């Protein structure tokens, strides 16, 4: 069940082709995770790839609006 | 500069490497070397937190449309090259202008260089196609000419100025980008700020390794030559001298690292603030975002750091 | 609607905090680091530092002064080194905490006592205000931000040509739903008929790339007709 990486070699976690957000950092891209059960180690994903329809004459303008209230501890 | 080298040092295998006698004797000094290991692990984690704070600011991963209709702005030098580590031209120039077994492991960074370059390319494409709305909320497309009209309206200059001088503006822009290319490729003394972080870490490590081969007042700077020559009673005095010396050296190095990492974290907080208030927006803070009235910025990654292009 | 959104968001802050305890990680890390440094300094008392035993009374008793002096001096060197390490750790940690305290001072004085345009200084999004809240060995803000949600496309154009003269919006942007043209503010869809009280003229059509054709209504013509 071995799996060699760039940070060492991970004994006891299967390599998955998928890529979800980083759960347990490992090193050099890899990020472990526990999902149904077993522990998986993959290459973390930076986020949902989202192009934008940019033209030279198209725009986007909001109509509604949310008033969010975030919290910042210091 | 944004991050340091995630160095880790093993107290035991450094001080009394491969000696149960010296290990046991060091054990009488208490939690000293556990303290040291915990400090260096704190530094090693803080480096990844620094890089995260600086770059990982965009929610999604934007990607420019291939139809490059940018009113004349070329942008090809900073957008990724799909034919390489998919980095941009100026990211590459920034790369190539920057240049042992004692428990001195060197952990790897958590965000590889290609993931860093993907992050800054996301930020760059979002900026290009959507101004600041992608940092203010959901990205809203808008033609680059109209975006630069907004920016011009920010510094107290009516839009018609741009809308009339668009061609001259695009020419000046692209010429300045080319000048940046030439400068970075010719006078490689521009990356001193990163190269000196690297040199300072290398010299700290070299001093730390040299200190291994000094007597500190003992008879032989080789623990094994002391062990294989003397009795436990006298060897204990000699080994005690060596342990005292090496531990003082290791503590000095770790304190230097703590101070330098505090400095680097100050610089990474400053880079995070700079990206948030400069790229993702347009700051009216004079001389904070380029000498002059500010228009936008474009981040470009670099080895252990970030590089902006303050378009003023 | 805005007041209801504000109250609902405050309630969500209440719920998040009252349920998940992993939100005060920063303050907890400060307290834990200090307590750990102190307990390490104390447990350093129970070390031999090379001496015959950590108990100073034991050394003083079981050895005559001439040699108990060197034993006790070795213990002194050990304990003094440990104490100095602790004081250095505290100096560095206090520098970092003062960095965070200067940051909190700046954040309160700009966010709370005013309204900062610095993007992502006062919570992701546009800033409205932010009320502080105390917390043991710290402070906690509630950055009331304004986020836009629902948007359409509205094919646009940089300016319009009415009588050969180019017309740019004084404060807004030109859009076209697909039927007619309108000028609206940049952050909230609110179309308005393109009158001369909203736009200003400059130059002509021979310059502005991507200009379009339309007639900008004038209120003075009907007042002259009537
Ligand atoms: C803006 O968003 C609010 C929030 O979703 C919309 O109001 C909601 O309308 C639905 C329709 O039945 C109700 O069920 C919700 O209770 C409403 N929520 C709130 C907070 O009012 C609103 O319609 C949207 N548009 C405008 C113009 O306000
Ligand atoms: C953006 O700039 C690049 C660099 O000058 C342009 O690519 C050059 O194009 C000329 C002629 O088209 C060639 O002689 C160079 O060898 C090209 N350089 C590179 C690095 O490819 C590019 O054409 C410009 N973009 C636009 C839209 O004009
Ligand atoms: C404003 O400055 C620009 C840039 O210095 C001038 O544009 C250049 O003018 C020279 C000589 O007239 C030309 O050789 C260049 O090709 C022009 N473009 C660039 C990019 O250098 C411009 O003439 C100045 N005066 C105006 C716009 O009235
Ligand atoms: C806007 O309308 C004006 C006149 O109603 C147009 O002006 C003429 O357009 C034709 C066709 O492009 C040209 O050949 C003429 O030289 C223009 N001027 C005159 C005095 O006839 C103008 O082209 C229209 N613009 C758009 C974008 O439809
Ligand atoms: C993951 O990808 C590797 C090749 O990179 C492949 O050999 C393996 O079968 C894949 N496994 C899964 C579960 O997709
Ligand atoms: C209109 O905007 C939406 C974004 O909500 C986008 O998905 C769509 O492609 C746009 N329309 C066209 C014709 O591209
Ligand atoms: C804008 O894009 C359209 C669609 O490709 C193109 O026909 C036009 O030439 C471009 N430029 C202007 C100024 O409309």
């Amino acid at each position: 069940n071995v799996f060699q990486t760039r940070a060492g070699c991970l004994i006891g976690a299967e390599h998955v082709n998928n890529s979800y957000e980083c759960d347990i950092p490992i090193g050099a891209g890899i990020c472990a995770s526990y999902q149904t059960q077993s522990i998986i180690a993959y290459t973390m994903s930076l986020g949902a790839e989202n192009s934008v329809a940019y033209s030279n004459n198209s725009i986007a303008i909001p109509t509604n609006f949310t008033i969010s209230v975030t919290t910042e501890i210091l | 500069p944004v991050s340091m080298t995630k160095t880790s040092v093993d107290c035991t295998m450094y001080i009394c490497g491969d000696s149960t006698e010296c290990s046991n004797l060091l054990l009488q000094y208490g939690s000293f070397c556990t303290q040291l290991n915990r400090a260096l692990t704190g530094i090693a984690v803080e480096q990844d937190k620094n890089t995260q704070e600086v770059f990982a600011q965009v929610k999604q991963i934007y990607k420019t449309p291939p139809i490059k209709d940018f009113g004349g702005f070329n942008f090809s030098q900073i957008l990724p090259d799909p034919s390489k580590s998919k980095r941009s031209f100026i990211e590459d120039l920034l790369f190539n202008k920057v240049t042992k077994f004692n428990g001195l492991t060197v952990l790897p960074p958590l965000l590889t260089d290609e993931m860093i370059a993907q992050y800054t390319s996301a930020l760059l494409a979002g900026t290009i196609t959507s101004g600041w709305t992608f940092g203010a909320g959901a990205a809203l497309q808008i033609p680059f000419a109209m975006q630069m009209a907004y920016r011009f309206n920010g510094i107290g200059v009516t839009q018609n100025v741009l809308y009339e001088n668009q061609k001259l503006i695009a020419n000046q822009f692209n010429s300045a980008i080319g000048k940046i290319q030439d400068s970075l490729s010719s006078t490689a003394s521009a990356l001193g700020k990163l190269q000196d972080v690297v040199n300072q870490n290398a010299q700290a490590l070299n001093t730390l390794v040299k200190q291994l081969s000094s007597n500190f007042g003992a008879i032989s700077s080789v623990l094994n030559d002391i062990l294989s020559r003397l009795d436990p009673p006298e060897a204990e005095v000699q080994i005690d001298r060596l342990i005292t010396g090496r531990l003082q050296s290791l503590q000095t190095y770790v304190t230097q690292q703590l101070i330098r990492a505090a400095e680097i974290r100050a610089s990474a907080n400053l880079a995070a603030t700079k990206m948030s208030e400069c790229v993702l927006g347009q700051s009216k803070r004079v001389d904070f975002c380029g000498k002059g009235y500010h228009l936008m910025s474009f981040p470009q990654s670099a080895p252990h750091g970030v590089v902006f292009l303050h378009v003023t | 609607l805005i007041a209801n959104q504000f109250n609902s968001a405050i309630g969500k802050i209440q719920d998040s905090l009252s349920s998940t305890a992993s939100a005060l990680g920063k303050l907890q890390d400060v307290v834990n680091q200090n307590a750990q440094a102190l307990n390490t300094l104390v447990k350093q008392l129970s070390s031999n530092f090379g001496a015959i035993s950590s108990v100073l009374n034991d050394i003083l008793s079981r050895l005559d002064p001439p040699e108990a002096e060197v034993q006790i001096d070795r213990l002194i060197t050990g304990r003094l080194q440990s104490l100095q390490t602790y004081v250095t750790q505290q100096l560095i940690r206090a520098a970092e905490i003062r960095a965070s305290a200067n940051l909190a001072a700046t954040k309160m004085s700009e966010c709370v006592l005013g309204q900062s345009k610095r993007v992502d200084f006062c919570g992701k999004g546009y800033h409205l205000m932010s009320f502080p809240q105390s917390a043991p060995h710290g402070v906690v803000f509630l950055h009331v931000t304004y986020v836009p949600a629902q948007e359409k496309n509205f094919t646009t154009a940089p300016a319009i040509c009415h009588d050969g003269k180019a017309h740019f919006p004084r404060e807004g942007v030109f859009v076209s739903n697909g039927t007619h043209w309108f000028v609206t503010q940049r952050n909230f869809y609110e179309p308005q008929i393109i009158t001369t009280d909203n736009t200003f003229v400059s130059g002509n059509c021979d310059v502005v790339i991507g200009i379009v054709n339309n007639t900008v209504y004038d209120p003075l013509q009907p007042e002259l007709d009537s």
